[PDB]
Parts: C-alpha cells; sequence; structure tokens
C-alpha cells in the first residue's frame, strides 16, 4: 500500500498514541486530508479536516481531544489522540484527497491497539 | 360499349408496423452519480463525461 501508518500496541488505560504517515510530492496533498477509524460495533465517526492553509473544523462530539501537527516538505500530517481508553481496540486510517469524492480517495491499512 | 376497360389500381395496405434496434445497452453510466456508495462532498463534486 502507497500509504502506511506506524503506531499502536497494548497501552494501559490513559496512555498516549501516534500514527504516521507520509507523501513525498508538494501538490499531491490537494486540497483536503481528515482521518477515521471503524470501531467494532462503532457507525462512521469523523474527527477533524483541514485545507491547505491548516484551518481546522473539529466535530463538536468528540472535540475535547484533537491536536494536530502538519508538515509540508516532509509532506505529512499527524493526528494525535491522546488518554487511551479502553475502546479503541481498532484499526485506524489516514486519508489523501478525502473530499474529493468516491472515486477521488486513497485508504489505508492501520495498525492493532489493544486496550484494556 | 363492349371491351376491356382499365379503370383503377390495387394495392394492399400494410399493417403492424415494425421498429427493430440492436441491443445497443453499451454503458449507461448514472451509477457512479445516483447512487455512489459513498457520496461525494459539497464542495469537491465529482465531474464525469
Amino acid at each position: 500500500v502507497q500509504l502506511v501508518e506506524s503506531g499502536g500496541g497494548l497501552v494501559q488505560p490513559g496512555g498516549s498514541l501516534r500514527l504516521s504517515c507520509a507523501a513525498s510530492d508538494f501538490s499531491f496533498y490537494d486540497y483536503e486530508m481528515s482521518w477515521v477509524r471503524q470501531a467494532p460495533g462503532k457507525a462512521l465517526e469523523w474527527i477533524g479536516s483541514m485545507y491547505h492553509s491548516g484551518r481546522t473544523y473539529i466535530n463538536p462530539s468528540l472535540k475535547s481531544l484533537v491536536t494536530i501537527s502538519r508538515d509540508n516538505s516532509k509532506n505529512t500530517l499527524y493526528l494525535q489522540m491522546n488518554s487511551l481508553r479502553a475502546e479503541d481496540t481498532a484499526m485506524y486510517y489516514c486519508v489523501s484527497n478525502w473530499a474529493s469524492g468516491s472515486t477521488g480517495d486513497y485508504w489505508g491499512q492501520g495498525t492493532l491497539v489493544t486496550v484494556s | 360499349e363492349k371491351g376491356i376497360y382499365q379503370t383503377s389500381n390495387f394495392r394492399v395496405q400494410p399493417t403492424e408496423s415494425i421498429v427493430r434496434f440492436p441491443n445497443i445497452t453499451n454503458l449507461c453510466p448514472f451509477g457512479e452519480v445516483f447512487n455512489a456508495t459513498r457520496f461525494a462532498s459539497v464542495y469537491a463534486w465529482n465531474r464525469k463525461r
């Protein structure tokens, strides 16, 4: 897959977690990016999104623990979620060209996380 | 006077007009917009000729 994520594992309730997925060309991130996760038994739960300039809007339902850092030369973006609870034993995904439509986005694979 | 005379003509009128077309059902591309699995976003519409 052209998009891989690093991070996760068995963490005591309350720890931190990170995911890293990167690209190469400056113009590949035109223009929208976001994040998503599918917990087993849970529907889609979008969190946040941002444009090229970096203006962000976050879903007010779970907007209390959102912190994102972005890069351009490295062509990266990181969704940082802290305070790992017991309801995150699922797989995550970062997406490039998220808003482009049904056939304008590329998906990923994620990593397994164990939470007690 | 006696003899043979040509008065009019005859013509069998037709019925049941028939129209035949081939199996022209090539592409019909509307499933990519009408009922896409994940609908396109509000400001990034998909243009498909």
